[PDB]
């Protein structure tokens, strides 16, 4: 049956890429001119994976218990290492999300990539991405949530640096790799600690052993807390949360399909995915849930504040998705396990729609700047309508899914620690503002400066269907999402969000559509907080000043010590045994009488210390 | 269960020897198209 | 078998001086056939290699007047490295096709140091060990001084001087342990089964250390490495960086953990802090260095710290992490320095800021070099990460081991800094102007791609299912560490 | 030295005084740690 060849899911795409990789290295010209059949081959592989995952998801919602099939990977005398797969319902959900988004985006990128070199290497990278993340999801243990959690990082390095002809992509890829290696430093120390203390890594025994040990002594209270925030320092890098957020928007120098996978709930979700599968390390530690929550909250306020003053559409959606990841991490912090993943399962669809629509408009712009693209929708009906739907999703207007997601999380934040409410609330207002000036500046008005495919547009509709219909698996009258995903009246609270969103959309309508206030003179006047938040909260300059200079100076501080204080000391040995020879030969002077001296006077000292 | 390297090696190394002798013939840049040098790095 | 393995390359090398030619072509095929036949002898003598001790040892008697015996012996701890040298020196010869300057001497010295590298592992006599350790000097000296580099004078001279003056206490130490009692042993086993007092255990240990810490360069005992690995062509370098450092590590294991365990237990913290110093030091000195080759040499110096930590641990896992790191770096650095040699051959330049965007026309070396660079750092799916992870786990499982892990994991951040900065400086960006008018090398002739593909298959096969390489020495390392814990 | 002329362009790092008070820190660091390790 199924559940035996579940390991087959990462292998088909990988294999595809592998073959195509051997086709890009050997037989380069053929596979470079063999564009579309390789594409649909990789697509068939991902489609088999998608059908397999869908059948698993159906067999798991219908009813079954999890089926893990592990194997011993690295062995030694007493201890062991396990590396296999488990299929719990959360894994199946994330699996189907990954597969569907990857299939649709692969079809999209069949059209996004015009006559262009690198049409097959792209799909090779993208199938490797599929394998990597699909293998990350199916993971009983934590060591396997580092292997693929870094394979996805290198694949992001590759995809960002697709256009290696350019210079900005190289720096962006280097940055987005190094920041994730900081995250790896964190999670690696956390793993080595959780193995040092407990003696196993399975996400369930790791909690039983921790609560058992803390019931006794042998480590407490901050000796189980230091190696629990290090684990969280991985998601901070991979889910773009504060303070490791600078890598995500600069990764937008890469293509749009890429930026739609690795900014949907496919890669950055991995962070919160980890936080889902580690609550049996965090639930028995209320000293770090608070840290996680306020981290997510400050991230939300950050991404909401920066995106307003931006003018580049893609680089604005970057801070938007940072903010939404912040909402999810907030929900993870204060208790909620089955409400952060609802926003995840909703955010893997409308944000991808927005990125794909951005790719469509920037492709139909012969750039990238909202200020130089005025009223479209005279030629972009489908893209504009679906962008509008995804824009409604990330704000109020309750029939759409993002309200049903950003009501549960807000309710959880209100019942527990309502001080963190009233900041998230205005932040939702800021979402409603920037996402609708992203529309009124872009798809409505007069086309200021100076037309839509088919393959590029079907995915947007196929994702618009979820983004309007996902909200109805929440809805706390017949809630099915919380029962299928479990951890091991309300109008006064909900309608406030819709009212604040109406405030935001109204302030956006009267300000960019016609502009009866002064969008320029509100920032070309006394107010300096347009410069701030357009220099993106100087963190970038801060790191480039204090940190990148630090190692770059310390390297010389060490290397001259190496080339002078270490090397010169031993070369001095050769110098000494050279000058000794140069100065001792003068004993030999070319005089027989000097030998007559130091022959018999050379001895007669040998008699003095003799008798 | 456990997998052993012995038949893997026995199956790979003849292919390695044959492909080594084969790709020894396949060459290029070093012959005439460029590279007046002599493989010394001076 | 081992005697045939060691003597057939050397004996067949003595035929090269009387071997027809018109320009220099039929020498390299002969050398490659010799290397391939000998590798076949390795892997065919590996069929009858069961997997605890010397699974085959063929002793003889040359000089009974001293105690010298031609005691070859394979082992779980020495057979992977024998395979490694038999594979990687063959691929060095399969990389040295364009050698036109004095090819007879090239393919004689290369075959001489092909038996001079299998012998150091397939030897159990402490005098013949010294002989084989020593006979790497003149061949490497000529390999560096004739072809390869402008500073090759200072490099080769410094190499031979340091690897003679620190090939110095190995004999002294073998003697110092040979005549403690009333038996003229000169044999690994018979001399490991002797009770050595602490008063000179930790003196003979330092004698071994001054030797095994210059070839496995530790804190200042490295300054020969940048000069000898910078002024060196690729196929020379593959040997010099993939086998000899492993020779130091192997001999360190077998002479300081089976044979002086009581002093090992007292000095191991030194090796540990030295290893993390090695990592951070080499990584900073690599990110500072700008040329192209010295960078990767310091990267090797960085990667050896995992070996120091894994040997200076005391569990059954750190040792395997060390050996796995060794077999990993032997496969990684070889491809790295091969690609560096190729890139120099196409550009006739090493310096980074003097070239950029070369990956627009020379867009075959860029992929291979990116892959080997990802393999250098502790990337999962490869053997470079399995070693690091096993080192961390095994060490922490055993200097209050929470600070040294924190300092050794800095390499995880600090390796991609200079590697990816090197990639950015070389291959990314817009093509240079006519300042680079060397005609960007016709992207890696299939013959280079085969080299790196056959170096890049075993590494992935290890990184996915590492037991392939660990099935070899689970028994031997188990016995070694059982002994070293039985003392304590 | 004069070879290290790149983005690595810190001026006050090649002088003998700064090299001395850098080697002091590095040697004292390894020495504090070797004393921490033995004891
Ligand atoms: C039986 C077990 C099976 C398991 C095997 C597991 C290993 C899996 C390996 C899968 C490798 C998939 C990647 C394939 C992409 C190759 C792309 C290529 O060769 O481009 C080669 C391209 C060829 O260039 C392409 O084709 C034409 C060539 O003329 C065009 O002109 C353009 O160059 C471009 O279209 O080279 C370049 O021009 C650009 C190079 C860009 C840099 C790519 C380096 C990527 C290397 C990643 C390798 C990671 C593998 C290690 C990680 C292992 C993870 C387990
Ligand atoms: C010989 C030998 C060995 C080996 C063995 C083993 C370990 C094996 C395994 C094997 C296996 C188990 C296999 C696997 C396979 C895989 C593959 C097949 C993949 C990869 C490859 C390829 C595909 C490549 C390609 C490329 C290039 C070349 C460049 C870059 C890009 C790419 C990556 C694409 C050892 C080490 C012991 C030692 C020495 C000798």
């Amino acid at each position: 049956p199924l559940y035996q060849y579940a390991w087959l899911i990462p292998v088909l795409p990988l294999l595809g890429a592998l073959i195509v990789g051997f086709g890009l290295i050997a037989f380069s010209e053929t596979t470079s001119k063999l564009r579309r059949p390789s594409a649909i081959f990789i697509m068939a592989l991902m489609a088999i994976a998608m059908g397999h995952s869908l059948t698993l998801f159906w067999s798991q919602v219908q009813g079954h218990l999890p089926y893990t099939q592990m194997i011993e990977w690295a062995a030694a005398g007493n201890l062991h290492i396990a590396m296999g797969y488990v299929i719990d319902p959360l894994a199946a959900l994330m699996l189907v999300i990954v597969t569907t988004v990857a299939f649709l985006v692969m079809l999209y990128s069949d059209g996004y990539m015009a006559h262009d070199p690198g049409y097959v290497r792209f799909f090779a990278y993208l199938s490797l991405f599929g394998s990597s993340m699909l293998g990350l999801v199916v993971s009983p243990n934590l060591v396997q949530v580092y292997i693929f959690w870094e394979l996805v990082g290198m694949c992001s390095y590759l995809l960002i640096g697709f256009w290696y002809d350019r210079k900005s992509a190289a720096e962006a890829a280097q940055k987005a790799f190094v920041t994730n290696r900081v995250g790896d430093f964190g999670l690696l120390l956390g793993m080595v600690g959780l193995f040092w203390a407990t003696g196993t890594f399975d996400f369930a025994g790791m909690g039983d052993r921790l609560t058992e040990l803390v019931n006794t002594g042998l480590l407490s209270p901050s000796l189980a807390a230091i190696l629990a925030i290090l684990v969280f320092l991985g998601p901070v890098a991979k889910s773009a949360q504060f303070p490791l957020h600078v890598w995500l928007p600069d990764a937008m120098e890469g293509p749009t399909p890429i930026s739609a996978l690795i900014h949907a709930a496919t890669m950055v979700a991995a962070g919160v995915f980890l936080i889902a599968r580690m609550f049996p390390v965090f639930e028995q530690l209320p000293q770090v849930m608070t840290t996680i929550a306020w981290t997510g909250a400050f991230t939300a306020f950050m991404g909401a504040t920066i995106a307003i003053t931006q003018n580049d559409i893609k680089k604005s959606l970057a801070y938007s998705t940072i903010s939404q990841l912040g909402y999810m991490v907030m929900g993870m912090g204060v208790g909620a396990y089955s409400a952060g993943l609802f926003h995840l399962m909703t955010h893997a669809y409308f944000k991808a729609m927005l990125f794909l629509g951005s790719g469509s408009v920037i492709h139909s712009m012969e750039a990238q700047d909202m200020r130089y693209m005025g009223g479209l929708r005279k030629y972009m009906p489908i893209t504009g309508a679906t962008f509008l739907v995804g824009c409604l999703a990330i704000s109020g207007v309750p029939p759409f899914a993002g309200f049903w997601s950003k009501d549960e999380i807000l309710g959880a934040v209100f019942h527990a620690n309502p001080a963190m409410w009233l900041l998230t609330w205005l932040t939702a207002g800021l979402t409603a503002f920037y996402m609708f000036r992203m529309y009124f500046m872009t798809f409505e008005g007069k086309f200021r400066n100076v037309e839509s495919p088919w393959t590029m547009t079907l995915p947007l509709v196929v994702l618009a269907i979820p983004s309007t219909l996902i909200g109805f698996v929440g809805t706390p009258f017949n809630n099915l999402f919380e029962v299928f995903i479990h951890a091991p009246e309300f109008l006064i609270l909900g309608g406030s969000s819709v009212g604040i969103g109406l405030m935001g959309i109204t302030v956006a309508y009267l300000m960019y559509l016609k502009g009866t206030p002064s969008p320029q003179a509100i920032a070309k006047a006394i107010q300096p907080l347009y410069q701030f938040s357009l220099h993106k909260w100087y963190f970038d300059e801060l790191y480039e000043a204090v940190f990148i200079k630090g190692c770059r100076r310390l390297a010389r501080q060490v290397l001259e010590v190496d080339y002078n204080v270490v090397d010169g000391v031993v070369n001095l040995t050769g110098f000494v045994t050279m000058v000794t020879g140069e100065g001792l030969k003068y004993l030999q002077n070319g005089r027989a009488q000097f030998y007559a001296l130091i022959v018999l006077l050379a001895v007669l000292g040998f008699v003095i210390f003799s008798v | 269960a456990v997998i052993s390297v012995k038949p893997i090696l026995l199956a790979m190394t003849p292919v390695f020897i044959l492909l080594c002798l084969f790709f020894g013939t396949r060459n290029g840049f070093y012959d005439t198209d460029q590279y007046h040098g002599n493989a010394a790095a001076h | 078998w081992l005697t045939t393995i060691i003597l057939f390359p050397i004996v067949a090398a003595l035929a090269i001086p009387f071997i027809p030619t018109g320009k220099g072509r039929p020498i390299r095929w002969y050398a490659l056939a010799v290397g391939l036949i000998d590798f076949a002898l390795i892997v065919y003598a590996f069929t009858n290699f069961y997997d605890p001790g010397m699974q085959l040892w063929e002793s003889y008697d040359w000089i009974p007047e001293i105690g010298l015996r031609w005691s070859v012996g394979a082992d779980g701890l020495s057979m992977p490295l024998i395979l490694l040298t038999g594979f990687i020196t063959t691929l060095a010869i399969l990389a040295a096709w364009p050698v036109t300057l004095k090819p007879r001497l090239f393919y004689f010295l290369m075959l001489a140091m092909y038996g001079g590298q299998i012998a150091v592992f397939a030897v159990q006599d402490m005098l013949v060990f010294f002989l084989a350790w020593e006979l790497e000097l003149i061949p490497v000296y000529l390999l560096l001084a004739i072809w390869g580099g402008h500073k090759r004078q200072y490099a080769a001279t410094k190499f031979i001087l340091y690897t003679a003056g620190s090939s110095l206490f190995i004999l002294v130490a073998g003697l110092a342990m040979a005549f403690y009692g009333d038996t003229v042993s000169f044999d690994m086993q018979t001399l490991a089964a002797k009770d050595y007092a602490l008063g000179f255990q930790l003196l003979v240990y330092a004698g071994f250390l001054v030797a095994y810490g210059v070839k496995l360069p530790i804190v200042p005992l490295h300054t020969w490495l940048p000069d000898a690995h910078g002024e060196a062509t690729a196929p020379v370098h593959m040997l010099l960086a993939g086998i000899l450092l492993k020779m130091g590590g192997y001999a360190l294991i077998r002479m300081n953990v089976d044979m002086l365990p009581a002093a090992h237990a007292k000095f191991a913290p030194v090796l540990v802090i030295l290893g993390v110093v090695n990592i951070i030091y080499a990584a900073l000195t690599s990110y500072a260095q700008r040329n192209l080759k010295r960078k990767i040499a310091y990267s090797s110096i960085s990667h050896i710290g995992f070996v120091l930590i894994g040997i200076a641990s005391f569990t059954n896992l750190g040792m395997s992490g060390a050996v796995l790191q060794m077999v990993s770096h032997g496969l990684i650095g070889a491809s790295l320095f091969f690609l560096v040699g190729a890139t120099y051959d196409r550009t006739h330049t090493l310096i980074l800021e003097e070239m950029g965007g070369v990956g627009q026309k020379m867009k075959k070396i860029f992929a291979m070099f990116t892959a080997c660079s990802l393999a250098s750092l502790a990337l999962p799916g490869m053997s470079g990460f399995v070693a690091e992870l096993m080192v961390f786990i095994g060490f922490a499982t055993s200097p209050f081991r929470v600070i040294v892990v924190f300092l050794a994991a800095v390499g995880v951040i600090l390796t991609p800094i200079y590697l990816l900065s090197m990639l950015r400086e070389i291959f990314y960006g817009p093509e240079n102007k006519e300042l680079v008018e060397h005609e960007a090398l016709v992207d890696a002739e299939p013959r280079e791609v085969f080299i790196i593909a056959c170096l890049l298959v075993p590494i992935i096969g290890i990184g996915l299912y590492p037991k392939l390489l660990t099935q070899i020495y689970d028994a031997t390392t188990g016995q070694v560490i059982a002994r070293a814990r039985e003392v304590l | 030295a004069t070879d290290f002329r790149a983005i690595m362009k810190f001026d006050g790092a090649d002088s003998p005084a700064m090299i001395a008070i850098s080697a002091v820190l590095i040697l004292g660091f390894i020495a504090g740690l070797i004393w921490w390790a033995l004891h």
